[PDB]
RNA sequence: CCGAGCAGUACAUGCUAAGACUUCACCAGUCAAAGCGAACACUCAAUUGAUCCAAUAACUUGACCAACGGAACAAGUU
RNA sequence: CUGGUGAUAGCUGGUUGUCCAAGAUAGAAUCUUAGUUCAACUUUAAAUUUGCCCACAGAACCCUCUAAAUCCCCUUGUAAAUUU
């Protein structure tokens, strides 16, 4: 990580982060499943339907992808027919 | 080899605890536990609550199915008089599935 | 392995020359302890410790009161080896709200409620 | 359990079962049956 | 909506129902159980009570058996009863015995299946 | 550590010496029938009965009911053997048993069911229904007496009341016809209540029919202390049960007490608790028969709540408790995306202060 | 021996404080202690021990 | 033992239960202190001397 | 000290979805009510391999990456 | 020799005033075992309500049998515990 860019002296942004990790506005960061396209012929449809699927982080791995990214994609967006735009937001959440 | 490591099967919920609907209450390699009341198993011997409630360890007398032919021809030669007893685990419903509430006044 | 020990029951049942011999009554049973620790707890498991800090036996030498009951007798079976357990005793009876100031517990177990401090006139 | 007093309840294997001829008791016979015909001799 | 027992997948008969019928018969008398799952009877027929043995040549013989279901399916709907299960082995499933018995039932307006729980 | 049993093993009296001179069980069958014989059996240790069955009190039922008719069995056993053997006699119901095209009358088995067996079989019928847990508080009864009761629909047609048979509301908007077999001179009382019809108190009972003093088999002749009143279960709230009593009297009975006015459409007045009632006159009647029927819900119920009993028809519905979901966490490890979607309350977006 | 054991006039004996943990005693001995009863150390027998 | 295992439960459910009460009370009362306006003008004193 | 780097039977070995287990982290792995749609969560102790990339209209596929959490490709000798 | 050069070094050595407080020994992966990341443990702040000790009850048959114990756990003693 670049902490000190040489030219403009300011904190740079990790690209292998944002090709593979969405990150919420809530803080929680969407991630796919290791494997989900590999060698399919040989797994399960129960095993293969958690593949496809979208998990989140725990607290370590989303602290990491904050650090490694800067404040321009911890911003809040409002695309037009946003799929994931409901998820960016907690609600009934304690503590 | 012989590097394995356990793992880590055995009692999930012990007698007296509360569990919901899916919960997983003993994992096995062989039939340790019987499945009782309100208990499924799986693929791999897992028992899992089938009902919210109370996990009750009990001794009961073990039927086998006539279709296992090994256990079927277990008891056939047994002593006249003898009984095989397994233990087996239930769960006993807390909640009642639903009650009747006044919607309307028509 | 050392784990913890489990003390058979036929241990704690008296026999009739230990009533003879402590002074004790089996039909009137004492209602209070008076537990006091005389022994250290380093050197010896963590289990006892907390014990020993569950009962407000920390400083040696210091008389603790607890209640003969078998809750609290089944945290002294574990520490008994580093307390020293006696009966209270109430000849005049248990402290009322005007000897409060003036109670006073003896080496003996027994619970004064006017500590004058002067000689007998007998 | 092994600790609790039903300890050992689900054992079956002591239930089942894992020639000399004495002095009072004959050790092997064997019954032979022999005739023309099948019949009787697998009848008998 | 009430909860049938589940489980008990590696012993015989199931638990999944709330009326069963049960089939008992002796070296001298054949007799049919309408029980509910905790173990408490709703209704009875055997071939003991005068009633039935008056007019059966045999107590013990196939006739008896169908007899039992003609007069227990009578006695079912009376109670107010139309579903129950049965769980016979596979050789008494096969058995001449069985097949008129539930053909009784069946004809009698009982039907060997009972509906599904409403989970939803 | 070790601990001893608290009682004899299961298969402790198997002999395991001479192993081999054993008789075996041989088959499935054999072994299930032992195998349920020793289940109906209490045990030291903890079974299943324990939990799941139904708790029972140490003290037997007290019985109510008529003492037992007397019969003498040695000449009862005499004309039964007989009858069989001239059965048997006929070469023809032989080979009709033989080649199983025999058949028995439906009619005639009934007929000597009810006078033999029939009582014995309805008291624990009605136990099933939970008839004597509620209303005798568990005191049971034999229905000596056989009870008659069909309601009439149209001219023609009858729906007889055996025991808890279905029932809609629209066949019994009238009294139904009651006949019982009585002596003369007798003293006789029907009752008719519904257990669970009531809508305030779900202890209380409503009450539909009372008729006391009977003379023998002529119903009409009776007294009308309560007006019949057809049932009227809630829409949504079930299946409701309603019993016939058949109580009988040594003495004429005073119901001042009890009485209602005709027409009687007032459900506070209507109340009535059947362990109250008879608990006062037990001293000279005694119940003798028992019917009941299960009843549902129909257009016809429609009609009571608004003509006859002057009010707005109330609808229940079978309400189940909410799913359980866990405490949410602020970091849903390894959780789908539709976790979020579990406590969320609203399906509609929302913006905020924007 | 078992009269040696009977007559014997110490009243603390092995058996008797190590089955009731006095004074914390099984911190220093073994689990088979509590039935050999110091009779036994190691793999040799010590007859004089009661 | 003065009493046995049936007389003694719940012989004291009452006092533990409000001791906790009283351990949740002191652990849910943390908040910052109370800032005085008095003590912020005290510091003018500092150069506080005679005429 | 003995194995594993498979094979066989399916062709709903379909689609979704409460609640749980988890090889002491992560990654990965495992069980699963109900519902929809059909019929009337396959056997098996292990039987496996991430990302990038490449191929492909797409669905999908690709390493004795066996040093098996794997560097795209490098041995001796002083 | 000068410059890149303040090369790099998982290695060696050093790392400056006062006082108080809490504070030690499960592991996994790694061209890795002189290192590092994660977990555990430890620290601080904050929120919350149970935590620990533990009465019965309860946790398997086997290859025939067999130890000290452990998990769970109302009371009770106590004031910790979980979450952020
Ligand atoms: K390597
Ligand atoms: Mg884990
Ligand atoms: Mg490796
Ligand atoms: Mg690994
Ligand atoms: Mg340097
Ligand atoms: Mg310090
Ligand atoms: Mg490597
Ligand atoms: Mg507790």
């Amino acid at each position: 990580l670049t902490y000190f860019s040489a030219r403009k002296g300011k904190r740079k942004t990790v690209k292998a982060v944002i090709d593979r990790f969405l990150r919420l506005h809530c803080g929680l960061w969407v991630r796919r499943k290791a494997g989900y396209k590999k060698k399919l012929w040989k797994k399960t449809p129960a095993r293969k339907k958690r593949l496809r699927e979208f998990v989140f982080c725990n607290k370590t791995q989303s602290k990491l992808l904050d650090k490694m990214t800067t404040s321009f994609w911890k911003r809040r967006n409002w695309y037009v027919d946003d799929p994931y735009q409901k998820y960016h937001d907690r609600t009934n959440l304690k503590v | 080899g012989g590097k394995s490591s356990g793992r880590r099967q055995g009692i999930k919920k012990m007698e007296g605890h509360y569990v919901h609907a899916g919960n997983i209450i003993a994992t096995q390699r062989h039939f340790r536990w019987h499945p009782g009341a309100h208990v499924g198993v799986g693929k791999n011997k897992c028992l899992y609550a089938l009902e919210e409630g109370i996990v009750r360890y009990t001794k009961e007398v073990y039927v086998p199915h006539p279709r296992n032919t090994e256990a079927v021809d277990l008891i056939t030669r047994l002593p006249k008089g003898a009984v095989l007893y397994k233990t087996f685990v239930h769960v006993v419903p807390a909640k009642p599935e639903g009650t009747f509430k006044l919607v309307a006044m028509l | 392995k050392f784990t913890r020990s489990r003390i058979p029951e036929k241990v704690f049942q008296a026999s009739p020359e230990d009533h003879e011999k402590y002074g004790g009554d089996p039909q009137n049973p004492h209602k209070l302890h008076i537990v006091t620790r005389i022994k250290s707890t380093r050197r010896r498991p963590y289990w006892e410790k907390d014990i020993i800090k569950m009962l407000g036996l920390e400083k040696a030498h210091t008389p603790q009161v607890h209640k003969n009951i078998p809750s609290v007798n089944a945290k002294l079976k574990v520490v008994k080896h580093l307390i020293r357990i006696k009966p209270l005793k109430l000849p005049q009876g248990l402290p009322a709200e005007e000897n409060m100031s003036n109670t006073c517990l003896k080496s003996t177990g027994e619970l004064v409620v006017q500590w004058h401090l002067k000689p007998v006139e007998q | 359990y092994k600790t609790k007093p039903t300890h050992g309840i689900g054992k079956y294997k002591h239930l089942i079962k894992a020639n000399l001829g004495t002095d009072y008791e004959y050790g092997v016979l064997n019954i032979h049956l022999t005739a023309y015909d099948m019949t009787l001799a697998e009848s008998y | 909506v009430a909860r049938k027992e589940r489980g008990w997948r590696t012993v015989f008969p199931s638990r999944e129902f709330w009326h069963r019928l049960r089939v008992i018969r002796t070296q001298h008398h054949v007799e049919a159980l309408v029980e509910h799952q905790n173990g408490k009877v709703v209704v009875s027929a055997s071939t003991r009570e005068w009633a039935i043995k008056k007019h059966l040549y045999s107590t013990r013989n196939v006739v008896a058996c169908e007899s039992i279901g003609r007069v227990l399916a009578q006695r079912c709907l009376e109670a107010g009863i139309n579903f129950m299960v049965y769980q016979p082995t596979p050789w008494e499933a096969a058995s001449d015995s069985m097949k008129r018995l539930q053909s009784a039932m069946t004809e009698g307006g009982v039907v060997l299946r009972e509906p599904q729980r409403i989970y939803e | 550590r070790r601990t001893p049993p608290l009682g004899p093993m299961p298969n402790s009296d198997i002999d395991l010496s001479n192993l081999e001179r054993l008789e075996k069980y041989r088959s499935f069958d054999r072994y299930r029938r032992r195998a349920e014989q020793e289940a109906q059996a209490p045990h030291w240790w903890r079974t299943y009965r324990e939990y799941f069955g139904e708790k029972t009190d140490p003290k037997e039922k007290i019985d109510i009911g008529l003492p037992p008719p007397k019969v003498s069995r040695t000449q009862q056993l005499l004309e039964r053997k007989q009858a069989i053997q001239e059965l048997r006699a006929n070469v023809e119901e032989e080979r009709a048993a033989r080649l199983r095209t025999a058949s028995v009358p439906l009619d005639a088995v009934r007929a000597e069911w009810e006078r033999t067996c029939g009582p014995y079989h309805k008291q624990r019928l009605a136990e099933y229904y939970g008839l004597y847990r509620d209303l005798f508080h568990g005191a049971t009864f034999v229905p000596r007496v056989p009870l008659h009761v069909a309601y009439a629909v149209g001219e023609d047609d009858l729906m007889p009341v055996y025991c808890g048979n279905e029932v809609t509301p629209t066949e019994a908007a009238q009294a139904p016809e009651v006949t019982y077999e009585a002596e003369e001179g007798s003293l006789w009382t029907l009752l008719l209540t519904s257990l669970d019809g009531h809508l305030l108190e779900p202890d209380a009972e409503y009450l539909h029919w009372l008729l006391t003093n009977i003379p023998g088999n002529r119903v009409a002749e009776g007294q009308v202390t309560c007006p019949y009143l057809p049932p009227f279960p809630a829409r949504g709230s079930g299946i409701h049960r309603l019993a016939f009593l058949l109580f009988k009297q040594d003495q004429p009975i005073d119901f001042s007490e009890d009485a209602r006015p005709s027409p009687c459409y007032q459900l506070a007045q209507r109340t009535f608790r059947t362990f109250d009632f008879y608990k006062k006159h037990q001293e000279t009647m005694t119940p003798a028969g028992l019917s009941f029927f299960q009843c549902r819900w129909d257009d016809s119920v429609t009609y009571i709540f608004h003509q006859l009993l002057d009010m707005r028809e109330p609808v229940f519905e079978f309400v189940r408790p909410p799913p359980y979901h866990p405490k949410q966490k602020r970091f849903p490890h390894r959780q789908p995306l539709r976790y979020l979607d579990r406590y969320r309350d609203s399906h509609e977006p929302t913006y905020g202060i924007y | 021996q078992e009269e040696r054991e009977r007559n014997n006039q110490n009243p603390w004996t092995f058996e008797r404080i190590a089955t009731a943990n006095m004074l914390g005693i099984r911190k220093v001995l073994s689990p088979y202690d509590l039935t050999h009863k110091g009779k036994y150390w190691g793999k040799f027998y010590m007859p004089k021990r009661v | 033992p003065y009493m046995t295992r049936e007389q003694e439960r719940g012989h004291a459910a009452v006092r533990r239960r409000e001791a906790f009460e009283a351990i949740k009370a002191a652990a849910t009362s943390k908040f910052p202190p109370h800032r005085f306006i008095a003590d912020q003008l005290d510091h003018l004193n500092v150069t506080k001397k005679w005429s």
